[PDB]
């Protein structure tokens, strides 16, 4: 049956109370920003982002230099390929040059030899013959 | 005069604003065009629609969002000459579900832009009461726009109230994972901005459209004309000539006894289907009762589970003292409603004349009576705590994380804003010890 | 958020390109010339997110086709929607790569690369809101495995902040084309971890599987592979090309889909699986039922041998929401063991009233599995089985490329394992 | 566009060269005077063309004496290719190796690379160069191995093919092919990407079987050669389902830089009578490949292991057909793979079915195909020859006509050492991993 | 690989030298005044090896005819094709060697030797593409075995790089009563170990056991033993006269043919044995190569090994049938090739039989069974130099003793390097 009314503001569109079934417990009640600092946090997000985007590009660029060294390395091994086969193939082609240049000399030289041992048997042929009766 | 100046953001803030909008045109007699014939019989409207020249009357609020998509139906949907095309304002790429976009990324670009509108409608106003804020804590918008957006509104409007529509997530309509990251970052950003909340759990309004109203499948047209409803409900007193919560101030005054535990517990009742056959009207009695059941509240928690600080009765329509009156004294006769020990066991009512309006063509029955109860119950931590046990299973692992870190925020950031809400949890059960 | 850029690059990226731009062009009401003949406005609501609008009203694919080889241009230009390309878009080298990833990525695909950036520069600064870049593209060859993550690279490095998709097809030895599909498949994962943000794994193998042993097709062809690949791309770019709420651009797929950088691997899984001859009915239960079902996934995968981190669900026809939504929550209750407790409400759904071509109803998974592990330790052990003799790799020194290359991506890609394996094993209570 | 350019060296390389060529002009409807009446334009790798719309062959033959390269200049296509790439000395290398890389050799080796740098400035895409030639030869052996040397320093590492005939006592024609075979290989190993062999008494037991020649002469041997040289450059020559171009017959099939001996397979091989041969399908032709008596080199694949295996089809072949029929191939438990090849199938398919020389031994087929397996089994060859060479070499029998032209007897030593290394090779590779 | 200078020195050179160039003329179709009146396009093709094109069509043998003694030349030119040899390519001289190697080496033949060179420079020079030098003689007189090889080593001097092949008769003394046969024979075999690249063993020996024994010849002439000459130098020059694959020409012959440098001397074979008065099957034909009554070196080949072989068929008969029975020989005779060298036998098969014959084989066997012939030569000489027997016929031309004892070495070694690769083992 205990309840306290208490009225509070009447107006055109309406009307408006209080109602009271039990006082408090307890009497009582009990038991800024600034632009600067807003801008100051923004700020410092947005350099940590563009701080990650340029480490991203950062690897990135270091890909990109890994690719035209393995361009490089592979021109520089066609180019060292091209220079041992060259000189390879000289030095073949001379060796086998003086090799086939000393057969052939040493087998004029026999010949050659043939020859002074033929003048030298014509020479005591002759004088075999006329030194004779 | 007692002007709101409305802010609607992201997706779901501006099409609840779409909503709101519509009933507040129905309700003052203005055609989507901005006319009015002069029903409602006072001027109080004025609070929420300034005058141009050639007679047309225009809501005081600002449409925002980081993608142009949804404010482009506005811009040229039925109500596009309802408002000035500089009111509507959107970037071009959204926040993608994600705070720290919304904050420190994309939002920091437009913000100066919606500031500068703000300021033009207030400098419009010669009693500026404040602001009435529309958002979700879900979306890389509705949290990281909004959270930025209130620091910069309590820098240039030190001394005025700001108000919040907040849509709590429902996994039925959730549209991301992340979504308890958002909520607890924009809260705890938001907590020392904001004068007093009001949130909205989608899985309260998705079950009370699928019981109440028999849709199958809700959709968020179905969602928000019954949160236009209530929200219609909660500033009827500012637009037309009411006696309970008259200014915003005496919503912080009404229900706010500390500042960080400044979030009510919307109930409202009666929702009825229009399709129903031919029923008789809910008495004043009824729909008192209707007041204290879980099934009729906007966010899922238990009421029995905690105590009531503050509480507040806005009856509509055919009601008189005398059956308000008779109507609680029953219900403490049979229940027992905790209050704290340091407030009163009591109830301030407000009963404004203005029929319950609803949308022609829409889902509710035009009733005679109805009530939007707002209670400040310790029973609202169960939300907060549901919220929170979801940021700590994923926040275990570090798990999205990357995505806020690769926007400049800092993981301290995340420690920092589960500490405030950590804090919060313990607040409401300090605060209902005795 | 509107523009997507396509690419497609070597035979495979432009084999199943030309299905995914035949398959979505019907679906959207595009005929071969480019002319919109549809009946819904569902259609063009977002027909900009893949077609630019030409002269005339006529749409034209945002797509660059691309092939250190000119035979693979001409047998799409000369497909059934091969003029519905724009003709400066196709660019193309005369030599080939050799099957050598190490000749797609620093050789021959380095001298073509600047054309192809040129043509996609073009096609990115004419975007009101560029999206990012979705790649097609095989991972075994020279010009799609190598060619095809030089570019990822290249465009990283000019549209960092773009998301960068792919749909990579994984080489199997059940339908090969080279000897050295595991080299060119490990070098192109170790550019994909550290380069892309969403990466669909299309494998072969599992493909093969399907067409064999569901479809009973005694031998499949790459027709009836790219068949279930045009249908699967279909189901899982729904969300990007049609109104919706859910996912609806590429940032917000990764948002939901990517909770640690690396992982960022799916298994795409469909629903039913049909041949190109075809059964006439499935139901939601049983579309639902397919998510934990190894025969359904388009990745040599078990989803029951690990645990879904995340996944996206997209029913398409004309079904009820609520019995989907009904399904949907008893396919989670039933199998809560196979979906990581520390990520709650994981998966998220989608219905769209257009069916996919020749179906009436479907159903895709976009699966962010553990289970994919298992793919990339088959692809390892193939690998390895080589890398251990060193067997085929002076063709890729003999390119500049040196050994230390095969032995990082090869651990890079066994730290991905050992990292689904962690998040496997993981529990909520640490 | 993707040109390659031949050289045909000696009397086996020239008379091969003269049935290639002959086979592609009727491939490719090219008349004998380098007209073409009136599409697929790949033949362009093999012809150019002058301002008078004639296709003149990208080759250059040699030979140490003019017999041989005569009949070319003087006979059917003697308008088809230039005089200036038709070069002969007027002595030749009397079937030593020594007279054709030295003595003979070097008069005449600056004359045909001026040829072949006049060839390479009218390429836009060089892929490299086709050499042909006998190992048993003193111009085969001798000739080319000092060009092979010579194109390295002049291309580097630009792809360098052969087509090498293997020496069969039954057409030989000296007692020295061994030591030519061996100095050969050991000067040409790290210069050659890939060589084709081909076994002359392999050649000649098909003709013998298969065609029922009672004595096959070269004409015969040549002409069956021919077809399987116009099956490996089919694919660079037709465009076709499936291509494979120089550069993919060398990845796939060699796994290592000494290991580059493919074994050639050829089937169906059918005589011009009989009528009632019933054609064969993909999968018979196929199974035709590891049978023994189809290969151009004799060994036993039984006794060893396949690390590679290139397909190459031609006429009315389709893909699936194909797939079907490798994949029977897999399921043979006596085909036998390293373990270290997880697949080693290469397919290749063209449109073109095998054009058969009117008046010719071999029959009109729908579909033929060619395979190229690199075997560990082709070691039984390099064996029975390294066994040829030692009994000789012990005694040094015929070494003094080497030495007489400049040679080193150390340099038959290091031939022979380096044989011994690759037989190794081929043991090892072979080998099980641990 | 185009033009032979042919060389005959001697009375028996140019007897057997005037026969081979009757023989390869009748098979060419060239008559005796030099006018081509063939009817293959066969007898034409290598024509130009052995002969030269001359004024109004007709052809030339590149032949230098070389005497001491002027009587040789008159009969070659009396002779049946005498008319067609170049008159200025008769070299001779007036005073005759006296069956003494020293004169032809030495004395007589060296002043004659000039007047050679200028003859065969001259045919030389002409060359397109020079082969180079086929000589006919005896070892057993003085002008074809003492100039004979004097010339030899003069050619080699001035064309190094060229061939020298000889077509050597051996003596005998069942033909010729002449004492210092061994002498003159086992000086001239010291310079061909030395300087030739391929040698013909003609054994008079051997020729004169085909007359007496096969052809029942009671008392053989030099007609009937230069019967067997011609034939057997027509079946050795198939190769080199008519288009084909092996041995077209006299390096590769010498390369498949001479494992070891000094190792030349070749055993040739003939079947059928014929007379000048008087067609046998494929397997027979193949027999006659293990047969001693068919060589025309005075050796067993059955007593030796085969080094290298190179048998010639000629006339209509199947390649097929040839294949078969050359491996079917070697496949039951494996004993009498050296296992050592490989594929050791080759065979060309020619459409044109020799002159009178419709089917012939003619065999070029290098065989360890020469040793004999040499063995032979080598206890003659012996018998004679251990006594010092006619050494002043020798010593008063200038020669020393010296030469004798170093020739009588270097035979020896032949003989005992023979014996080594017969014995030697693959192991
Ligand atoms: N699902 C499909 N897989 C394909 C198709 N074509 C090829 N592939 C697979 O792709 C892999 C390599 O084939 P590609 O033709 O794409 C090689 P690409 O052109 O990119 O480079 P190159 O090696 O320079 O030729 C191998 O695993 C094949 O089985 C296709 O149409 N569908
Ligand atoms: N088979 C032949 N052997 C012959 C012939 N003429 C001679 N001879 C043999 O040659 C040897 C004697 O040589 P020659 O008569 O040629 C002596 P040549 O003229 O060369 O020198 P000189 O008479 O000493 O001046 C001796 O063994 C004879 O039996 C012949 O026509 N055929
Ligand atoms: N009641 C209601 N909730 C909505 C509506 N639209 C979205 N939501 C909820 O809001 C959350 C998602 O936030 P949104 O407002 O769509 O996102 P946003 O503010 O636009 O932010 P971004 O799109 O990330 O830039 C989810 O919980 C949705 O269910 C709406 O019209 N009504
Ligand atoms: N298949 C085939 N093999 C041949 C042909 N001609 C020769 N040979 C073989 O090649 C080898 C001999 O080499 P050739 O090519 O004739 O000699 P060459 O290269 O001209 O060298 P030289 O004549 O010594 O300067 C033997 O094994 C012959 O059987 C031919 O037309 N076809
Ligand atoms: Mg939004
Ligand atoms: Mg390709
Ligand atoms: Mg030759
Ligand atoms: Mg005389």
């Amino acid at each position: 049956a205990d309840m306290e009314v208490i009225e509070l503001n009447k107006a055109t569109s309406g009307q408006s109370w209080e109602v009271i079934l039990k006082p408090p417990s307890f009497d009582g009640v009990p038991e800024d920003p600034s632009l600067e600092e807003i801008q100051k946090k923004l700020e410092a997000a947005e350099e940590r982002r563009k701080y990650q985007e340029a480490e991203l590009l950062k690897h990135l660029a270091e890909k990109r230099e890994h690719e035209r060294e393995v361009i490089q390395k592979a021109i520089e091994e066609n180019n060292n390929f091209i220079k041992m086969a060259k000189e390879k193939l000289a030095q073949k082609m001379e060796s086998n040059k003086e090799n086939r240049e000393a057969h052939l000399a040493a087998m004029l030289e026999r010949l050659q030899e043939k020859d002074k041992h033929a003048e030298e048997v014509r020479k005591n042929k002759e004088l075999k013959e006329e030194a004779s009766r | 005069m007692r002007e709101c100046i409305s802010i609607h953001v992201g997706q779901a803030g501006v099409q609840i604003g779409n909503a709101c909008w519509e009933l507040y045109c129905l309700e003052h007699g203005i055609q989507p065009d901005g006319q009015m014939p002069s029903g409602g019989g006072d001027d109080s409207f004025n609070t929420f629609f300034s005058e141009t020249g050639a007679g047309k009357h225009v809501p005081r609020a600002v449409f925002v969002d980081l993608e142009p998509t949804v404010v482009d139906e506005v811009r040229t949907g039925t109500y596009r000459q309802l408002f000035h095309p500089e009111q509507l304002i959107t970037g071009k790429e959204d926040a993608a579900n994600n705070y720290a976009r919304g904050h420190y990324t994309i939002g920091k670009e437009i913000v100066d832009l919606v500031l500068d509108r703000i300021r033009k409608l207030a400098d419009q106003c010669t009693g500026l009461q404040g602001f009435l804020i529309f958002h979700s804590f879900g979306g890389g918008t509705g949290s990281g726009f909004t959270s930025l957006l209130m620091e910069r509104l309590s820098v240039d409007y030190g001394k005025k109230s700001k108000l919040e529509f907040a849509i709590y997530p429902a996994p039925q309509v959730s549209t991301a994972v992340v979504e308890p990251y958002n909520s607890i970052l924009t809260t705890h950003t938001t907590l020392e901005h904001s004068d007093c909340a009001f949130m909205v759990d989608n899985e309260a309004i998705y079950d009370i459209c699928r019981r109440n109203l028999d849709i199958e499948r809700p959709t968020y047209t179905n969602l928000n004309r019954l949160i236009g409803q209530i929200v219609s409900s909660i500033t009827a007193s500012l637009r037309f000539d009411g006696a309970l919560n008259v200014d915003l101030t005496e919503f912080q005054t009404n229900l706010v006894p500390y500042p960080r535990i400044h979030f009510p517990l919307v109930t409202y009742a009666p929702v009825i289907s229009a399709e129903k056959a031919y029923h008789e009207q809910l008495s004043v009695a009824e729909i008192t009762n209707a007041c204290f059941e879980p099934a009729n509240q906007m966010v899922k928690c238990d009421p029995r589970h905690g105590k009531y600080m503050a509480c507040c009765m806005l009856y509509r329509g055919d009601v008189v003292p005398k059956d308000v009156n008779a109507a609680i004294a029953t219900i403490k006769t049979k229940r027992t409603i905790q209050f704290v020990d340091w407030c009163p066991t009591g109830f301030k009512v407000g009963i404004n004349y203005q029929p319950p309006t609803v949308v022609p063509g829409g889902d509710l029955a035009k009733v005679q009576r109805a009530v939007c109860m707002l209670s400040n119950t310790t029973a609202i931590a169960e939300a907060w705590a549901r919220l929170d046990h979801k940021f700590d299973l994923m926040y275990a692992k570090r798990a999205f994380v990357h995505w806020y870190v690769g926007e400049g925020m800092e993981e301290g950031e995340f420690s920092e804003a589960r500490e405030d809400l950590a804090a919060l949890e313990k607040d409401y059960e300090e605060v209902g010890m005795d | 958020m509107r523009e997507i850029v396509h690419i497609q690059a070597g035979q495979c990226g432009n084999q199943i390109g030309a299905k995914f731009w035949e398959i979505i062009s019907d679906e959207h009401g595009i005929d071969a010339t480019g002319a919109y003949h549809g009946d819904s406005d569902l259609q063009l609501e977002r027909i900009n997110v893949y077609y630019n609008e030409a002269s005339g009203g006529k749409y034209v694919p945002r797509a660059v086709l691309v092939d250190l080889e000119p035979g693979t241009m001409d047998s799409v230009r000369s497909g059934p929607f091969g003029q519905i390309f724009r003709p400066d878009n196709f660019v193309f080298g005369q030599s080939g790569a050799g099957n050598n990833w190490a000749k797609g990525h620093y050789t021959e695909g380095a001298e073509l690369v600047d054309s192809v950036l040129d043509v996609v520069r073009k096609e990115a600064e004419s975007c009101d809101c560029l999206q990012g870049f979705q790649l097609t593209h095989s991972l075994g060859g020279g010009t799609g495995s190598g060619m095809g993550t030089l570019l990822i690279s290249k465009i990283r490095e000019e549209y960092p902040d773009r998301i960068m998709n792919t749909y990579s097809v994984v080489p199997s030895p059940k339908v090969s084309d080279t000897v050295v599909e595991p080299y060119n498949a490990t070098l192109s994962v170790h550019q994909l971890v550290e380069n892309t943000d969403e990466t669909y794994c299309i494998d072969n193998e599992a493909l093969y599987d399907i067409c064999f042993r569901t479809l009973k097709l005694t031998t499949p062809t790459y027709g009836d592979l790219n068949h279930l690949v045009s249908l699967t791309m279909s189901g899982v770019t729904t969300c990007l090309r049609f109104p919706g709420q859910l996912n609806a651009d590429l940032r917000k797929l990764a948002v939901n889909m990517v909770p640690f950088p690396r992982l960022h691997f799916f298994m795409p899984g469909f629903a039913p699986l049909t041949s190109r001859g075809s059964y006439r009915a499935l139901t939601v239960p049983e579309l639902t039922q397919q998510m934990f079902d190894a025969k359904n996934m388009m990745a040599a995968c078990d989803p029951r041998h690990g645990r879904y981190l995340t996944v996206a669900a997209i029913f398409r026809g004309r079904m009820s929401m609520k019995e989907v939504d009904e399904q949907m929550l008893n396919i989670q209750n039933k199998n809560s063991s196979y979906f990581v407790e520390w990520i709650p409400n994981n998966v998220k759904t989608a219905v769209c009233d257009i069916p996919p071509r020749g179906l009436k109803m479907s159903a895709t998974f976009i699966g962010n599995s553990t289970a994919i592990q298992e793919l990339f330790k088959r692809i390892s052990e193939q690998f390895t089985a080589m890398f251990r003799r060193k067997a085929f790799l002076h063709w890729y020194t003999g390119e500049g490329m040196d050994e230390m290359e095969f032995t990082e991506a090869e651990s890079n890609m066994n730290d991905l394992v050992s990292e689904y394996q962690q998040y496997q094993e993981a529990t909520a209570d640490e």
